[PDB]
């Protein structure tokens, strides 16, 4: 089989992860201790969801899922909750000490203690596999360990296992639901040393799931729960070509050719659509061409930009429930004529279309209402670069006073690596600027 | 030589060597390298009765040492009352300035001791007068926000 | 990041040290034994960072007891809770440093320093993962100011890796009993910006002026300032001792509220302010809490935030309350005072709230704030040092005990500079 090792870095990739990886169960019809009765295999086999789960002897489905944090208190909740027996034991690793919100002590101090133990781990899933593609790597960009430590892990896993690919799931910062102010710090630092290292990375930008969960499913103040539950909406769906016998997005390397044109510049911006609030149980359901239109509404993007400011450079359309193809053309046909929206000179301005004949799944307690049909949206646009404006400007703010500085150069961190993020951060936007007219 | 004794001994309190000190004709108006006088220390430490005793025996009520302290300067920043009245009854300089521009209204001021504010301010303690940066008494109870000092100082 | 070791010194450290423990002991359920007689199951969450569970149910407060004046001792156990601290961690001496700074720094105090160290080390290793030290002290007197800062230097080369907390009283001549105070407090400050990640200010001078004017206290008492002490040093602790979804640890609180290290001075404030007994207010709305936080005469520091400006802000809203209508008033204050914070700094101010309410009251709310403006509180120190020390007045006290005249000039020039630094931060800009 082509396995899948999806990796979980810090309170946000574990809490992401397990949202995730709840979802992926009730989509494969996998118990929470692991038993699916309409499995025939007994041992492993080769279907489509055996890239994301193992098989043991007696017939139980352990995802290939690492979880990793330099404290106890948020894995501790994945050991004694509805999914106690669910993941491998040795693969829920944790320390004594956090990285207080700081990118040196996550990647340096604190980061060096735990490294070995994270990797010998994953050496021990990657060692049951017979054809490992590449891994998930799920992580925030402002806390210490989904910054720091994710980056060191990034690192070593270029230089273990070279050939294989890794993709990202980043949580973007944003200021409503926050816990640091050292926060656009961390996401320079982290960005510009795995920049090296990621060959594909969906940015998640809290803001916009905060937006949508306010305006599209009517919840005054959204948690962390409500988040993450639409979250693993999204990556289940960019996840699902590799769980699902597929002929778009087979395979980790495809995503690259597919989305990142370029190896620096691959970071691609997600769309879902429709998102109806559980409440609305009997609403009336939307058509291909409504729901393939609302994937250039930029009220559902996951990250807040204007792609009408920005030329596209790929775009891949994940359909998911009754879909028909015909209906699927000529959506897409409607879209390249009735709206502006300007490719590159250079790339085919053409739109790639996997579909899923499985109705999308909603999670028993959550927010979401069930749909007959929705869509996904990946495309790699220039727009994007604003995010990285708004991150650079508060990196800016604070540096040019040298604020909060001495905590990282005091955890064995130069004070040189500031100015050599910012100038790869700086780097970036002109990427997108020489691409984009 | 007992200009020394009588220094060392006004700044302990020694009341009884005051007596015997100056019974063998000590100088009373001493003064030690910076140039305090047995009154200067006296009114320092608080020993009232020596401050009485040296003013009944020619101590110079107004004195001053290398800096410009008066003994009545060094009663107000220290904050003994009782002193303050003595040496205003004798005679004392109320509004004598120091080399840092600063007279005994100031030194009370900055201390917070606020009785003596008031016995200097009725005695004709300049609220005018400023130091070498120019500030009054009630500057300082603004800059510094004592709200009980500002009242005071505007009656 | 688990534990906590705290540490009292001197009359003051002990007394409010002590009203420390009275207090949250009753928001955690224990007793003056150590039995649990509490109802919720809150109070047991994060009950390792300051109690040890030994006997059965029996807590222990990780408390260390110095002062190098024994008549604090009995004092200390004849309180309520006096009997609940180890007997082991008491370190007191025989002849008290008389308000001598050099006394507590050089001499009396480093002959009981080290007996202090080997009660540090007891409680630091039998811990699972410490987080750090808190001291309570004033920085008026000779053991608390002298013994104190000496201990936090011994402690620092010691648990290098370790966050160092402080809450210092500074002395006020409203409050006051010697002019030498300014001496002591000035060498205090030197150490403070040197070895200490942060420093709640608690100014005497502003828990006077809040009891003497705002609760309208004719002679206020130590028992009446303490009361606003106890009441600040119970809501600062909060997040330490209650979960949440920050999981606040001393050092979380460091990298986000100390821009630079030697500005790490933080200036509380609490609300309501009540003296003890007034049962009037038990009623304030979230909107009077928000304004009645910034209030300057909320603040534990004689000192106006309007004459400066916010580096970064804690807030900690206590009670049975509506989440949302705290994010929207606090996000109002932010506006009508948008100058009064640093504009190169973005989201500077963070909002939790914690739903077990202090006793005597059903809502609450405290501050915590690194403004410029604190700068005041060390310029009234500085000008009482400077004109004492412009006089050579009682220096012979502390050469006497071995000090060196120019440690004085020293610790002068420190403070100034320390004011500087944060003149230049509030005058700053981001152009
Ligand atoms: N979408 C989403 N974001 C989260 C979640 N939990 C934390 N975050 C974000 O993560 C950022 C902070 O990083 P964390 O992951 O919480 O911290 P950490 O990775 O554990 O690293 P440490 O600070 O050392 O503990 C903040 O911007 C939060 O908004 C979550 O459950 N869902
Ligand atoms: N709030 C408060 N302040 C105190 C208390 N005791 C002393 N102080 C202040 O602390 C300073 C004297 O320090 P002190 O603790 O007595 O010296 P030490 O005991 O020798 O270390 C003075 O400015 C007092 O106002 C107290 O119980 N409460
Ligand atoms: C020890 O007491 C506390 C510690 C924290 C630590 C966590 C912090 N996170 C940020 C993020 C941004 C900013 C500007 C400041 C901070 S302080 C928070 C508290 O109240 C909110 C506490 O009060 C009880
Ligand atoms: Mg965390
Ligand atoms: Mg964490």
């Amino acid at each position: 089989m082509r396995e899948c090792i999806s990796i979980h870095v810090g309170q946000a990739g574990v809490q992401i992860g397990n949202a995730c990886w709840e979802l992926y169960c009730l989509e494969h019809g996998i118990q929470p201790d692991g038993q699916m009765p309409s499995d025939k295999t007994i041992g492993g086999g080769d279907d489509s969801f055996n890239t994301f789960f193992s098989e043991t002897g007696a017939g139980k489905h352990v995802p290939r899922a690492v979880f990793v944090d330099l404290e106890p208190t948020v894995i501790d909740e994945v050991r004694t909750g509805t999914y106690r027996q669910l993941f491998h034991p040795e693969q829920l690793i944790t320390g004594k000490e956090d990285a207080a919100n700081n990118y040196a002590r996550g990647h340096y101090t604190i980061g060096k203690e735990i490294i070995d133990l994270v990797l010998d781990r994953i050496r021990k899933l990657a060692d049951q596999c017979t054809g490992l593609q590449g891994f998930l790597v799920f992580h925030s960009f402002g806390g210490g360990t989904g910054s720091g430590f994710t980056s060191l892990l990034m690192e070593r896993l270029s230089v273990d296992y070279g050939k294989k690919s890794k993709l990202e799931f980043s949580i973007y910062p944003a200021p409503q639901v926050s816990t640091a102010v050292v926060e656009p710090y961390n996401s320079i630092l982290t960005t510009h040393t795995t920049l090296e290292h990621s060959d594909c990375a969906f940015m998640v930008d809290n803001e916009a799931i905060y937006d949508i969960c306010r305006r599209n499913l009517d919840i005054e103040r959204p948690t962390y729960t409500n988040l993450n539950r639409l979250i693993s909406q999204i990556v289940s769906s960019i996840t699902a070509s590799l769980r699902f016998d597929g002929a778009l997005n087979v395979d980790l390397t495809e995503f690259q050719t597919n989305l990142v044109p370029y190896p620096r510049i691959h970071f691609p911006l997600a769309t879902y659509a429709p998102v109806i609030s559980a409440e609305k149980a009997y609403h009336e359901q939307l058509s291909v061409a409504e729901i393939t239109n609302a994937c250039f509404e930029p009220a559902n993007q996951m990250v807040k930009c204007d792609p009408r400011h920005g030329k596209y450079m790929a775009c891949c359309l994940l359909y998911r429930g009754d879909v028909v193809p015909k209906d699927v053309n000529a959506a897409i046909a409607t879209i390249k004529t009735k709206r502006s929206i300007q490719f590159v000179d250079w790339c085919p301005t053409g739109f790639k279309v996997g579909i899923n004949y499985q109705p999308p799944t909603v999670v028993p307690g959550g927010d979401l209402a069930k749909v007959q049909r929705a869509v996904c949206m990946l495309s790699n646009t220039t727009a994007i670069a604003e995010a990285w404006a708004r991150l650079d400007h508060k990196f800016d703010l604070m540096y040019a006073k040298r604020a909060f500085v001495h905590w990282y150069v005091g955890e064995g961190m130069e004070e040189g690596e500031f100015s050599e993020a910012r100038e790869d951060m700086a780097a970036l936007e002109k990427d997108y600027e020489e691409v984009g007219v | 030589d007992l200009g020394k004794k009588l220094l060392e001994a006004a700044r302990a309190g020694q009341d009884d060597e005051v007596r015997i000190l100056m019974a063998n004709g000590a100088d009373v108006n001493a003064t030690d390298a910076s140039g305090l006088t047995p009154l200067h220390l006296a009114a320092t430490y608080g020993h009232l009765e020596i401050v009485e005793v040296l003013l009944k025996h020619g101590a110079d009520v107004n004195a001053i040492d290398i800096m410009g302290s008066t003994p009545l300067h060094l009663a107000a920043l220290i904050g003994h009352l009782e002193i303050v009245e003595v040496l205003l009854k004798h005679g004392a300089d109320v509004n004598a300035v120091d080399t840092w521009g600063d007279t005994p209204l100031h030194l009370a001021a900055i201390m917070g001791h606020l009785e003596i504010v008031e016995v200097l301010l009725k005695h004709g303690a300049d609220v005018n007068a400023q130091d070498k940066f120019g500030k009054t008494a009630f500057d300082i109870s603004i800059d510094n926000g004592n709200e009980d000092l500002a009242e005071i100082l505007q009656k | 990041m688990r534990e906590i070791v705290h540490i009292q010194a001197g009359q003051c450290g002990n007394q409010i040290g002590a009203k420390f423990w009275e207090v949250i002991s009753d928001e955690h359920g224990i007793d003056p034994t150590g039995s649990y007689h509490g109802d919720s199951d809150l109070q047991l969450e994060r009950i390792n960072v300051y109690y040890n569970e030994a006997t059965g149910n029996k807590y222990v407060p990780r408390a260390i007891l110095v002062d190098l004046e024994p008549g604090t001792m009995d004092s200390v156990r004849s309180g309520p809770f006096g009997q609940i601290f180890r007997p082991d961690n008491f370190v007191f001496g025989q002849s008290g440093a008389g308000n001598n700074w050099a006394k507590g720094h050089y001499t009396e105090g480093a002959e009981l320093v080290d007996s202090v160290l080997d009660v540090v080390r007891k409680e630091s290793e039998s811990c699972d993962c410490l987080q750090g030290f808190q001291l309570t002290h004033s920085l008026g007197g000779g053991t608390g100011s002298g013994m104190g800062t000496l201990l936090i230097s011994k402690i620092r080369e010691e648990y290098p890796d370790r966050i160092m907390n402080t809450f210092s009283v500074m002395p006020s001549p409203k409050v006051s009993d010697t002019v030498v105070e300014p001496y002591n407090a000035t060498l205090s400050v030197h150490q403070l910006v040197e070895n200490t990640d942060e420093t709640y200010c608690i100014d005497n001078e502003a828990l006077y002026d809040i009891c003497f004017r705002t609760l309208k206290l004719t002679t206020p008492t130590y028992g009446d300032l303490n009361h606003l002490v106890s009441a600040t040093m119970s809501g600062v602790t909060t997040c330490l001792r209650f979960p949440g979804q920050l999981n606040a640890d001393l050092r979380k609180l460091a990298v986000n509220m100390v821009p630079f290290p030697r500005l790490h001075f933080f200036m509380p404030g609490f609300a309501p302010l009540t003296s003890r007994g007034s049962q009037q207010y038990r009623a304030l709305t979230v909107p009077e809490l928000t304004q009645q936080m910034f209030d300057s005469k909320n603040m534990m520091a004689a000192c106006d935030p309007r004459h400066g400006r916010y580096l970064t802000v804690a807030a900690i809203f206590r009670g049975r309350m509506s989440m949302k209508e705290v994010d929207e008033q606090m996000l109002n204050v932010q506006n009508k005072n948008s100058s009064y914070f640093v504009e190169w700094i973005p989201n500077n101010v963070k909002t939790a709230v914690c739903d077990i309410p202090p006793r005597g009251l059903k809502m609450s709310a405290t501050f915590i704030g690194n403004s410029t403006a604190i700068q005041e509180l060390f310029k009234r120190i500085s000008e009482q040092f400077t004109a004492m020390f412009r006089r050579k007045a009682f220096l012979h006290w502390y050469t006497g005990e071995g000090m060196d005249e120019m440690e004085f000039t020293e610790a002068e020039s420190n403070m100034n500079d320390l004011v500087s630094e944060y003149q230049q931060y509030q005058d700053a800009t981001a152009d």
